[PDB]
């Protein structure tokens, strides 16, 4: 009934809210700290700080938190990617101000004590673990530090050599200087925005500027390879893509449709995807294939992810490369345009049919714009693109420089000079 | 009201921490504690300063203990120098138990 | 303002509505941008006989791949010219295909659909192409212990009962299976009444009804000679089925208490108690914080490495129980914990701890109906498991009447005395003896 | 591990507004795109 | 207080108990207490 309401303070910091009418609110805070703002020093605090949401804090004991967020069936959930790290926190209509009293503890009174820190730190080994366990996850994060030389080449996942060095001033020194006003934008899903407004005003005024950290962006082509027993080998080839929320960008995600390949039918192989179509021909019976559209702040990444089998790795990879070449030679009709467009469309719009997808979308959206964006507007802006445009965009990829990452027997998969 | 009496107990309170052997042993009066369950988990919080500092003077104490001689007059704990760095990390370890058993009554 | 009570009575009804034929046709609106549209057809995995044990699971592979109207790749190119997924899932008592896409999109949405559900144009090429991709599937599948126990799990539970048979089916069924039993299959399990047309978003129920291609109907009976129990009740006999692996790194455990069909007063009771054992991972973030003991106990003393409570929930059959992935050596301090949890729960349930697991339920039950997808199966399988009721609204009621002296009562039916069903996946050597789990079901002592 | 035979095989990256979005929640867990 | 979380195994443990008691005496048989019946 009611739409969002955005409202940026004198802080700076961005706040939503839609009074729906199911049972179901979710608050969350996101904060502006991913995982580019450590340095070589400061590598794996954000993932600490990820897992030690349930410490101790200023008003509110680890036990209370936990048994209290119990007592009433909620969670709390602490995302985090490269750029953002959002703090959500669902629960019944009714509980919401025992679980955002409990949201600002640990935002902004976390208490990070030696002991209790000291505990969690195995905790991050065996998450590492668990998250290494699909090839995508090492592959995808040996992308980003190839690629990147500084600032998003820093992964999600606490550097080996790390874990038990993460200090307490660390974190508490993480928190300080990023979880800040500047950087947040609070999101209700089933909140009065006058009631979060005097909330957010009352408990979310802190000072810190951004980059105390080291922010900045910059490209690198590189390639890291992991060698490995396993029968199949995944490799990335991906080069800078363009920046978030800019025109290019939005282009190049156009094109990834044209070519990208997440199959839309359960046991179906796609018909529409160029990448797999032309791959699939020149390729064995079992591999798969699709385009791989990263986008960022100041920099992205667009390009190919593949699985294939030991002998047939190159194969499959100079394949994919060809067919995205022949868009970059110029080769490309109307209709397919036309399909891919509608198929991002679909797509975005069913992301942001759920409650987490909308509370997320908005937030995102905050934290690069500061508003929110309507959808329709949204959908006018694909359509924009232009047929050439796409072209063009793909010509980039060819003509950029090249960043991979494979792992698996590497005994046929192509280097930079391979293709 | 108490004024008198603060400065009263205050004098008692010297006296029975002279009196104590752990003035004399030289071991502050939070290395006495009973190790017990929370006891134990405070001293599991200590710092490497704090916590070496406490194996150091029991190490010393139950040397001295052991053969029966008291540490020399000028080497002594001297009551002003109450260091109940104990005390900190213990409270919260109860306080911590306390609101664990009362989150269970129902 | 507004309170979680007003905003539950405040949504949208669901529209259950018929065609001639018994098509039934169910709709959320919400006059929203995405529809998921789908057809959730009931004749699944216990339906099949010894050979056939993997016949519709086989058809799922085929749904997609042309219709006589639409041949090799026709379907896919038109769904992706639509921009609408489309998935097809298979359970061992319920089939269904569903599309996601744009809401302007029905028109040729549900035609597609429609058209994938009736004609199939299913050559010998595509069956022989087919069976070697199933048979590699089933290679998989070995490979993922959670899959090995918990069909364990159903065949021992179910020992000597079609309910049994892995939804996957036999090996070789997938060889043998003749290319007219396909047909038979498709032909005697897909005719409505059985069949659903559901869908949540922003279309009119009056022209979901509307657009239903009205083109085959149920050709069965219309008196009581039909009455004869397809759905004849399961044997859930308790055994257990024992498979020691000691080459495997972790250990697989499923067990459980045989359990109420899909709709009965004690069937939400249950959920309200698995709500307080609850489910636990190696990265839950409150570990030693968790309220519910077997979490904590885990969290505090490395006892395993995830585990979790089930509820699942047949016509005529239950599976209830809990199911825990733990070191060689850790098997018994978790069968312990866990089966202590279960009787403390029927003799010693407080009102605090019931109404926190009741309050957990509440959110499961609302969030999950959160997006287009969600809605619509909802709306779909409800529809052949509960009938045509959404009872939505009335939950918070069932819900409410959640009582500590209730969800104890209700519990001791189902746990208390009663043989268990355990399946393991060793190493499983320390696993208790059938004896010990037994006994566990009762107090004495422990 | 799960095994990665045949055409199955549908997994790549990319997303609207989030990319490689990873969320650690106090219960759930998990890794987007 | 204790009682209301007790209460459960207050009726259940009442029970116990006194079958306890009296099988005990039963087994037993001691001849004063069984008298009575």
């Amino acid at each position: 009934p009611q739409d969002l309401e955005f409202t940026r303070l004198p802080n700076g910091l961005v706040i939503a809210s839609l009074e729906n009418y199911a049972p179901a609110s979710r608050i969350g805070l996101f904060i502006k700290a991913g995982s580019r703002y450590e340095n070589s020093n400061n590598l794996g605090t954000s993932h600490l700080l990820r897992l030690a949401s349930s410490l101790t804090t200023k008003g509110a004991s680890s036990f209370k938190i936990t048994r209290g967020i119990e007592a009433v069936g909620g969670k709390l959930s602490v995302t985090s990617t490269r750029e953002n790290m959002a703090y959500t926190v669902e629960c019944l209509r009714d509980d919401v101000d025992i679980l955002m009293e409990f949201l600002l503890n640990v935002t902004t009174a976390p208490e990070f004590r030696r002991w209790e820190v000291a505990a969690l730190q195995p905790q991050l080994r065996i998450d590492k673990a668990v998250a290494l366990q699909n090839p995508q996850a090492h592959v995808i994060e040996n992308l980003h530090a190839a690629a990147y030389r500084n600032a998003l080449a820093n992964s999600l996942y606490c550097p080996d050599y790390r874990i038990g060095k993460v200090t307490p001033v660390e974190l508490h020194d993480y928190v300080q200087n990023h979880f800040t006003s500047a950087r947040m934008a609070l999101i209700g899903l089933g909140v009065s925005h006058p009631v979060l407004k005097q909330v957010a005003e009352q408990f979310l005024n802190i000072r810190g500027g951004l980059g105390l950290s080291g922010a900045k962006a910059k490209y690198h082509g590189g390639e890291i390879r992991e060698q490995n027993g396993d029968s199949l080998v995944h490799a990335a080839l991906v080069a800078e893509s363009a920046a978030i929320g800019s025109a290019e960008a939005n282009a190049f995600s156009v094109l990834q449709h044209v070519l990208g390949a997440g199959p839309h039918v359960k046991r179906g192989s796609n018909a529409t995807s160029s990448l797999y179509q032309a791959v699939a021909k020149g390729v064995h019976q079992p591999f798969d294939v699709s385009a791989f559209n990263a986008s960022y702040s100041d920099s992205g990444l667009f390009g190919f992810y593949t699985i294939s089998q030991a002998a047939s790795a190159g194969d499959v990879i100079k394949a994919a490369y060809n067919q995205v070449k022949t868009i970059a030679q110029g080769n490309l009709s109307n209709p397919d345009v036309q399909a891919a467009k509608n198929k991002l469309k679909a797509g975005y719009l069913m992301s942001v049919e759920s409650s987490e997808g909308f509370l997320d979308e908005v937030g995102s959206q905050a934290l690069a714009a500061g508003s929110y964006t309507p959808p329709s507007t949204v959908l006018q802006q694909i359509d924009a693109v232009a047929d050439a445009d796409v072209i063009n965009a793909a010509k980039k990829f060819v003509s950029g420089r090249k960043s991979m990452a494979a792992s698996g027997n590497l005994g046929h998969t192509p280097f930079i000079d391979e293709l | 009201a108490v004024s008198a009496s603060s400065r009263w107990l205050e004098g008692i309170r010297k006296w029975y921490y002279n009196a104590a052997g752990f003035n004399k042993l030289g071991l502050m009066r939070d290395d006495t504690i009973h190790e017990n369950d929370d006891v134990k988990e405070a001293i599991r919080r200590l710092p490497e300063n704090l916590y070496d500092d406490r194996v150091f003077r029991i190490k010393r104490a139950l040397d001295l203990s052991m053969r029966q001689q008291i540490l020399p007059k000028e080497q002594w704990t001297k009551y002003e120098e109450d260091k109940s760095y104990l005390e900190p990390y213990l409270k919260e370890v109860i306080r911590e138990r306390k609101e664990r058993e009362e989150w269970a009554k129902k | 303002t507004a309170t979680y009570a007003q905003a539950l009575q405040s949504v949208p009804e669901t529209q259950v509505s018929q065609l001639d034929n018994g098509l039934r046709v169910a709709s959320e609106q919400s006059s929203q941008p995405t529809c998921t549209v789908g057809v959730w057809i009931d004749a699944g995995s216990r339906y099949e006989s010894e050979k056939n044990n993997g016949a519709g699971y086989f058809v799922e592979h085929l749904a997609f791949k042309g219709t006589k109207n639409r041949p090799g790749n026709a379907l896919e190119k038109e769904v992706e010219s639509m921009g609408a997924h489309l998935n097809a899932y298979s359970t061992r008592e319920h089939t269904a295909y569903y599309i996601k896409a744009l809401s302007k999109d029905l028109p040729k949405a549900v035609e597609l659909l429609a058209d994938i559900v009736q004609n199939c144009s299913l050559e010998d090429s595509q069956i022989e192409k087919e069976r070697d991709v199933i048979l590699q599937e089933l290679q998989e599948n070995d490979t993922s212990m959670r899959d090995v126990v918990f069909n364990y799990l159903h065949a021992t539970a179910f020992q000597g009962t079609p309910l049994a048979q892995s939804v996957e089916g036999p090996s070789e069924n997938v060889r043998k299976l003749s290319r007219a039993d396909l047909t038979e299959y498709l032909s005697r399990h897909y005719k409505a009444p059985r069949m659903v047309l559901a869908a949540a978003g922003g279309l009119e129920h009056r022209q979901l009804l509307d657009l239903a291609q009205k083109h085959f109907s149920g050709l069965s009976g219309t008196y009581d000679e039909d009455a004869v129990p397809t759905l004849s009740p399961c044997r859930f006999t308790g055994s257990q089925i024992c498979h020691r692996e000691d080459g495997l790194p972790l250990a697989h455990v499923a067990i459980a208490v045989e359990g109420p069909g899909w709709a009965h007063p004690d069937n939400v009771a249950l959920q309200v108690a698995n709500a307080i054992i609850g489910h636990y991972d190696c990265t839950y973030g409150g570990g030693a914080h968790l309220s519910s003991p077997l979490a904590s106990i885990a969290a505090t003393n490395k006892l395993c490495q995830s585990f979790q409570t089930f509820n699942i929930c047949y016509a005529d059959t239950g599976l209830l129980g809990a199911h825990f992935v733990c070191d060689h050596m850790s098997i018994d301090d978790m069968m312990f914990v866990l089966q202590g949890q279960w009787m403390r729960l029927c003799t010693s349930a407080t009102e605090s701890e019931v109404l926190r697991g009741k309050n957990l339920l509440r959110n499961a039950l609302v969030s999950h109906l959160d997006g287009t997808t969600p809605v619509c199966e909802d709306i779909g399988r409800s529809l052949l498991t509960y009938g045509r009721r959404i009872p939505l609204a009335e939950w918070e009621s069932r819900i409410a009447e959640v009582d500590a002296r209730v969800v104890r009562e209700v519990c001791s039916k189902y746990f208390y005395d009663q043989c268990p069903a355990v399946a393991g996946f060793g190493p499983i050597e320390q696993l208790p003896d059938y004896n010990r789990i037994r006994s566990g079901m009762f107090w004495l002592r422990f | 591990k799960r095994s990665v035979l045949c055409r199955e095989s549908l997994r790549g990256q990319a997303a609207g507004r989030p990319l490689v979005a990873s969320v650690s929640l106090n219960v759930p867990a998990s890794v987007r795109y | 207080r204790y009682r209301q979380l007790a209460r459960n195994w207050v009726p259940t443990a009442s029970l116990w108990g006194a079958v306890g008691a009296v099988g005990l005496v039963w087994a037993t048989d001691w001849r004063l207490i069984l008298d009575w019946v």
